[PDB]
């Protein structure tokens, strides 16, 4: 293997004895996992190695990124493990982990540093009126004058206050 | 800040608690009260002074143990056991196997049941005992130890009594305490053998090594 | 919380006598500081689960303390015995039984002890917890004083025997010629010949008998019975 | 309140004084060292055994006193003047009544105490002068037999002791006095 | 070496014994970091080793900056490690240290 | 000042932990008790009062030292070290070299030892040397104890207890001697020069 | 307030080591129990009574001394050397002069006259109590050689002896007669 091994000291008390012959590094270390009880994690740098009692699980909250988004982050950067996936609704905020505490301790802190990194701009529109007029008319009945709201003083009022949200 | 005072006066109590209890404080308090009993005398060497001479060897050995548990510091409780790893297995060194299988076998017939199945040695392997099995039996341990050490450095001291004694026996001198002769000639067999240059040079290397 | 303080005084009761009686325990091999940290720490490894409650739990303490003491007395008592037939002890009408009482302290304490110690102290509270009203068990009490003594007497029987006919023979060599203060021709003697005869059954007999005369746990219902 | 707790201070100092005063511990401390100076061997049986059974023994004449006055159980001090009164009508049976009246008039609590560890001195020392009259005779019936031959000289405490030692224990003597003591005061067995 | 060298107290306790010969060192220690279990970091003025159980790991995020703007802050540096990158998504905030404590 | 009075207690009750220790009282102490058990005495004169000539002439010899350490006594880290160095060169002085190197390992001029390795064999070595010179103050009672228990041997008189003749002679053997004031005497010249 | 109370505890602390060591306390508790074991007594007295009585006779001489202290009293730190002279014409009175100076070498300084008059009333005690000690050795053999004289080989005499002990105590009444004599060497 060509990374360094941390064994921790509550999987370092079992004890192992015969010939060993190491022409399949990776095969070796996935049966002795199974064989002896363990759980194991490579994450880049190094392979973490623990018993299978020291396996924790949580459940956290993204209020504001979906699980498939995140999910593509770890597939960038290179923490998927396909062994211990993310087990959640896949347009969600909540999903369930479980694995390694390394790696739990990781994905729970990655993604609550996640939730707090987490606007429209403006637009001016011209819509030309094709069949009526803006602007007010004025008439006059011999002595007083008459005044008529255009469209454009009658969408102005509707939307005069108004603190409500429109999208 | 004095509502803290509270839990000041347990834990200035609490940290003379394991000193006097758990440590080991007591194996070299009972050696130096036994070989003052060993020669014969009552007051001197005023065990006041042989109980700070006993503290100043053993927190000479007991200070890069305790200084783990400094360099770290139900849920507090998982995480003091990370913080207590060294103590544990310097109470498991040191404490009876005989011993601790009882305290673990009574407290499980204690909680569970008498339906409960005995505790047997195979588990010494993989399963670590717990801290309230190691702390009792640490301590009679340590007294059974010291004991053991005591009766051997006892018994010289009772060869010059028993000679001494027959000597004044064998002269008509029955009307005679043989203490006011034996008292001077009993003092020259603990100069002359420089016995506390030898006791801790021992006891220190029971428990840490030179070179 | 607050409660712990009378669950350990109530254990603290129990305890304290055995400690007081025992001679690998007493105020000679243990000191005031560590000494009030032990007894805590056993009565709270022991336990199972209002003035005159303290005091029967110590009445069930000091008989529990000496019959854990049992054994050490027989030694003893067989050095006075010892000691006294060789001389040195006339002048009160010691040095030699102490020695006795330590060995038997350390040839019972190598081969079980403590383990043998504390499941008797363990099985007195599976027959006789507080709130219930044990009880010493008097018609038996009244043969202790009697049975160490036989023990004693028993052990000893060869040396007197044997100071008893240097004893005779000094006093039949007196008889020939009267001018010999044959009283103190013997206080040279006796205390060789007290060490010569226990020379040769010292290791073979002696450190049977400890472990032969050693209280055990399968004997405590004929000592406590309940009033309940 | 710690001055209730100083009052526990004034119990654990002061239990010692009233069970060697007001308890029957002290017709049995007397006799059973006065037997063993009888006797002729001043170590065995060693005192810390002689206070054991000597103190597990009054601690079965007590208890029926002390329980009742559990189970009962100067306004409220009016209480405990009825709880002494187990106590106190022990301390009329065996006391006598030309000294109760007498530290009285010149039956209370104070004035009883002193009068029965007085009778209990008293009716101790004369039971020790008749278990002492066997073994004079022993030593008088030893030492009268070496001047019958020509053992003018030799000492005979030295004779004296084992044949008073191994006649004691093989007719059972610390079984039968501690039997006879304590049927003078409760009902054994 | 031309640098001087910093051992840990913890990877102070094991032991070597044999002839040893150096002729290119930087794969000697290459090969005997493995080979005791050992990682080790040249910060451009000394040579610090650790043992393999004192590797630790963080997470930071980065809140005006990028991990691109601040990779080449690295490399203009000369503080950067080929064997323990930085683990993130390319123009982000946060990414995953991991390796020697200092 | 209720910060400062746990500082005062404290301090009033880790004395009683230096002085019983770390001073020349462990050697003074001893020496009187054991000419008090020579001559045969139990209660006289008390155990208070010989702590207190031991104690009155325990600080002649440590006024010195600790009026160094008040002219001169996170920046208190270096600040103790050299105000605990006049009583650190005194105590490379009765101590065993090579006991303070068995504790120092588990030149000593370019560096003087660590302060917590050294007081140890400083209490080990003066508990020696007091168990030393009391061994010889023992041998001329036990002649007069052993001339008188002959003497009255030479006679008849085999029942008779010799402590209540050997007693007057124990006390003016030491007093036409000029016993109490001698030992003190050497024991000021063991450590202070005239 | 607590300080200024804890203060006081720590005179009173004080005050039995200089009431134990460096006053007529030294001197009067050691003759009563020499004269306790001289007559072939073990512990009948006390220590009690006989600690009560020197006591009360002690304070005799220590309370004409001290009542110039209430009379006379950083102020306070350079009037103490000043208003305490009245106890150092009475450590200086009876100390041995080439003691005093040789604690100054190794008016006189108070820190060497404690040591030098405790030292001195050891001695001085020790030789009332010698001749204490003699009018009892004679008594001792006198008796333990007559029957000497008889053939009571075997017999201790510490039982004949002890009457005659305490009847030439209560004839010489040595009790009163040793208060009144060490009172005329203060007094």
């Amino acid at each position: 293997l060509k990374e360094p091994v941390i064994v921790s000291k509550m999987a370092a008390r079992k004890k192992i004895t015969g010939n060993f012959e190491f022409h399949d590094p990776n095969a070796l270390l996935e049966k002795l996992s199974l064989q002896l009880g363990l759980i194991w994690y490579f994450d880049g740098q190094a392979i973490y190695i623990y018993d299978a009692s020291e396996m924790r699980n949580a459940v956290v909250s993204l209020r504001n990124v979906s699980l498939n988004e995140f999910n593509n982050f770890l597939k960038r950067s290179g923490l998927y493990n396909k062994n211990y996936p993310l087990r959640g609704d896949n347009r969600k905020g909540t999903f369930y982990v479980s694995g390694p505490p390394v790696y739990v301790d990781m994905v729970v802190n990655a993604a609550t540093m996640m939730d707090k990194q987490n606007l429209g701009r403006q637009k001016i529109g011209v819509m030309r009126l094709n069949n009526t007029f803006v602007g007010d008319r004025t008439y006059n009945l011999r002595d007083q004058k008459m005044v008529i709201p255009g469209i454009a003083t009658a969408i102005e009022r509707l939307l005069q206050g108004e603190e409500q949200p429109l999208g | 800040n004095d509502i803290s005072l509270i839990a000041l006066l347990a834990f200035s109590t609490l940290l003379p608690f394991i000193i006097a209890s758990g440590t080991c404080f007591v194996k070299f308090s009972i050696v130096f009260v036994m070989v003052r009993n060993a020669l014969g005398l009552q007051q001197i060497p005023s065990n006041m002074t042989l109980n700070g001479v006993a503290l100043l060897l053993s927190m000479f050995v007991m200070w890069p143990i305790m200084h783990d548990a400094y360099v770290y510091f139900s849920s507090l409780s998982k995480h003091v056991d990370e913080g207590l790893d060294g103590y544990r297995d310097y109470l498991i060194k040191y404490s009876d196997r005989e011993l601790v299988q009882f305290f673990e076998n009574a407290q499980l017939k204690r909680q569970y049941g008498e339906e409960t199945e005995t505790v047997k040695r195979d588990k010494d392997e993989i399963e670590k005992p717990s801290i309230f099995a190691l702390l009792p039996a640490y301590a009679l341990s340590e007294i059974k130890s010291a004991f053991k050490i005591g009766f051997y450095l006892y018994l010289p001291f009772v060869v010059v009594d028993l000679v001494v004694s027959s000597v004044l026996l064998a002269l008509g001198m029955m009307m005679m305490s043989p203490v006011t002769i034996s008292t001077p000639i009993k003092l020259v067999l603990f100069v002359a053998l420089d016995g506390w240059t030898l006791l801790s040079k021992g006891l220190i290397l029971q428990y840490m090594d030179i070179a | 919380i607050h409660h712990l303080v009378a669950s350990a005084a109530l254990g603290f009761a129990r305890v304290a006598p055995i400690f007081f009686f025992l001679p690998f325990l007493n105020s000679g091999v243990l000191s005031g500081a560590p000494r009030n940290a032990i007894i805590i720490l056993v009565a709270l490894g022991v336990w199972p689960h209002m003035i005159p409650l303290v005091l029967q739990e110590a009445a069930v303490g000091v008989m529990l303390g000496c019959l854990l003491s049992w054994p050490f007395w027989v030694m003893h008592a067989l050095g006075c015995i010892i000691d006294n037939q060789r001389g040195a002890t006339l002048s009160s009408s010691s040095e030699m039984a102490n020695f006795l009482n330590m060995f038997a302290a350390v040839v019972y304490l190598q081969n079980g002890g403590l383990v043998t110690m504390v499941d008797v102290l363990n099985k007195s509270y599976q027959l006789c917890d507080p709130m219930n009203e044990c009880t010493p068990s008097l018609p038996p009490l009244l043969t202790f004083i009697n049975q160490v003594a036989q023990n004693a007497l028993v052990l000893a029987s060869p040396v007197v025997l044997v100071l008893l006919l240097s004893e005779v023979f000094l006093g039949l060599l007196s008889r020939f010629a009267p001018q010999m203060n044959a009283f103190a021709i013997s206080l040279t003697v006796k205390s060789g010949i007290a060490v010569l005869i226990m020379l040769l059954y010292f290791s073979p007999v002696l450190p049977d008998n400890v472990l032969r005369l050693s209280f055990q746990a399968t004997g405590l219902s004929s000592w406590f019975y309940e009033r309940g």
